RNA sequence: AUCGAGAGGA
DNA sequence: CGCTCTGCTCCTTCTCCCATCCTCTCGATGGCTATGAGATCAACTAG
DNA sequence: CTAGTTGATCTCATATCAGGAGAAGGAGCAGAGCG
């Protein structure tokens, strides 16, 4: 580009349309299950549901 | 207040094109609304309007003096880049005190 | 890479900053080196006034 | 205060020191007259060394104590141990 | 008017001055600092009485230089607004009067003056005359005049004096 | 109707400067990707082709 | 020249 | 017998800070509205 | 001194995700006086 070699970087990310259920020890949240979603052919971004579990008290 | 051109120095690119500070571009955008409020109450407007007028006129002077206003948009430039008002120039390191004092 | 022709470097009295009137920053630039606040505080713990006054003062922006 | 009863140290302080022989070499470099005699020395700080050894610096250290006042002691009253 | 004044001043020394005689180049630098010298808050300083005291000279760190700052009693002359003094005419013209209060020299304009003195540049020495031609006011003459304005140029004062109150005449 | 300049001053932009995403939003735009390619030795030039980053945020000290 | 970004050195 | 005045707790904003110094490349940055008439004034250009 | 001409200078028109830690406010509320 304009005469400059320029080499892209690989970028990691989450992947997607897995469910990956963590614990944060600082939150509400006992339990959270993730799943960043996104269609096969990309044409909006990760759309990320969570689906978690209110702690005790 | 407007401070002096040392405050806000333009400077001068390779060719001839003077380049003028943020700070000068702010009070550009200061003036102009100020003059637009002047106007607008002297001659005629809409109460809304000039109700308007000095929402923009009091966003102008608060970046002006300090951009990181919570919420608000933050004043912008050519090129897509925050102006650094007068906060930025000596909030914390790199700053006035910390880095040249 | 590192060779010291590329990294040696001085300064005596050479431009300076059109903001503050301090030198600039680089070899590129015939810039001069930063006392910071770290050089600052040794200095202060040497009990080195004048020298310190001489470095924040005098040697940057009278 | 009172001179007669000077409560600072008889001794003379790195600091004091250090000020008192740039000062004296800052004097003698700008043309003063030398209190000590001099065999070759060329260099005020040599010359300002001689005359704190001999005790001939015409200077006097103003001590400032917290409370305000201050107490002026004479080089030559002073205890050199550097 | 003449007075006796105390006045404060500060004055740097080089370090050749050390020496063994240093009050006396203080004392003479002084002399020749405020010597003739003139300010517009005390007036002009027609010399230097007698040096009062001498404090302690300060090493100014990064310099050579030492501050003494100096006491001193000096005479003044000040200038008054309604003060009544006697002058010695040194020019007369027909723009006005010009005469000499010690140092400084006080033109009067013929407006101020009484219209009783007429201008006579035909006599062979500038003069003001009345009708009758009793009082003449000539050059070196001594007349009494009241200083009604005072203006300070170039940190000298010049004063500016009027003959229109009774009994300012000729001596 | 088409400018054609919107994809191609897009793509060159992109890569000229590693800031990934429109050039309007150059702070909300995602930089260190397309670096300009090591050529100092050939080493540096094939780790560099094979490069990997975990845009974790250098401030991070987790 | 300025600003930013990136790559590095200790 | 219901009102006030606390003062405790739980959450919510909100705002501040994140080692020092040094070298290098590389991209972006550029700000231009118009036009005409009336009037004053201050400087030449003759008188 | 007096006009007359000529520039400058100014005024007025018409367009529409892997932070944290502390401080301050606020709200719900338990309870104590107390008229």
């Amino acid at each position: 580009i304009n005469g400059s070699e320029k080499v892209l970087i690989a970028q990691e990310k989450m992947a997607t349309n897995t469910v990956y259920v963590f614990a944060k020890k600082d939150s509400k949240y006992a339990y959270t299950g993730e799943c960043r979603s996104c269609l096969e052919n990309s044409s909006r971004p990760t759309s990320t549901i969570w689906v978690s579990m209110l702690a005790r008290g | 207040p407007v401070p002096p051109l040392s405050v806000r120095p333009a400077v001068v690119m390779q060719g001839s094109a003077r380049n003028q500070d943020d700070l000068t571009h702010k009070l550009a955008d200061i003036v102009k609304i100020n003059n637009q409020l002047r106007r607008n109450e002297q001659n005629g407007a809409a109460a809304h309007v000039i109700a308007e007028d000095v929402k923009l006129l009091q966003f102008h002077v608060a970046t002006m003096v300090d951009n990181e206003l919570p919420g608000l948009p933050r004043a912008m430039q050519k090129s897509g880049r925050p102006l650094k008002s007068l906060k930025q120039r000596l909030k914390g390191k790199e700053g006035r005190v910390r880095g040249n004092l | 890479k590192h060779m010291v022709d590329d990294k040696i470097h001085s300064r005596a009295r050479g431009p300076i900053q059109i903001l503050n009137r301090q030198p600039m920053e680089g070899r590129s630039r015939d810039g001069g080196l930063r006392f910071g606040e770290m050089e600052r505080d040794c200095q202060i713990a040497h009990g080195a006034a004048q020298f310190l006054r001489e470095r924040l003062f005098e040697a940057s922006d009278p | 205060q009172a001179n007669q009863k000077r409560i600072t140290t008889p001794y003379m302080t790195k600091y004091e020191r250090a000020r008192v022989l740039g000062t004296r070499a800052l004097q003698i470099a700008m043309c003063a007259p030398v209190m000590v005699e001099l065999e070759g020395e060329t260099d005020p700080l040599l010359i300002a060394m001689k005359e704190l050894k001999a005790r001939k610096i015409p200077i006097i250290i103003r001590r400032y104590l917290p409370d305000g006042s201050y107490e002026d002691w004479g080089v030559d009253e002073l205890i050199i141990s550097d | 008017m003449f007075y006796h004044i105390s006045l404060e001043h500060e004055i740097l020394l080089h370090p050749r001055y050390f020496g063994p005689n240093l009050l006396n180049t203080v004392k003479q630098k002084l002399f020749t600092e405020v010597e003739g010298t003139c300010t517009g808050k005390y007036g002009f300083v027609i010399a230097v009485t007698t040096i009062d005291n001498i404090g302690a000279g300060v090493i100014q760190p990064g310099r050579g230089f030492v501050l003494y700052p100096v006491k001193y009693k000096a005479i003044v002359f000040r200038p008054f607004k309604g003060e009544v003094v006697d002058a010695v005419v040194t020019q007369v013209n027909k723009v006005g009067l010009f005469t000499e209060i010690g140092p400084m020299s006080c033109f009067i304009s013929r407006h101020s003056i009484p219209s009783e003195m007429e201008f006579d540049p035909n006599s062979n020495p500038p003069c003001y005359k009345t009708m009758d031609e009793d009082i003449v006011i000539q050059q070196d003459d001594e007349i009494r005049l009241k200083i009604v304005g005072t203006r300070v140029d170039k940190n000298d004062i010049f004063a500016i004096g009027s003959l229109m109150d009774d009994y300012l005449g000729l001596v | 109707a088409i400018k054609t300049r919107i994809i191609s001053d897009g793509l060159k932009y992109s890569l000229a400067t590693g800031n990934w995403g429109d050039q309007k939003k150059a702070h909300q735009a995602r930089a260190g990707v397309s670096q300009v390619l090591n050529r100092l030795t050939f080493a540096s030039t094939l780790s560099h082709l094979r490069r990997l980053n975990s845009p974790i945020g250098r401030d991070g000290k987790l």
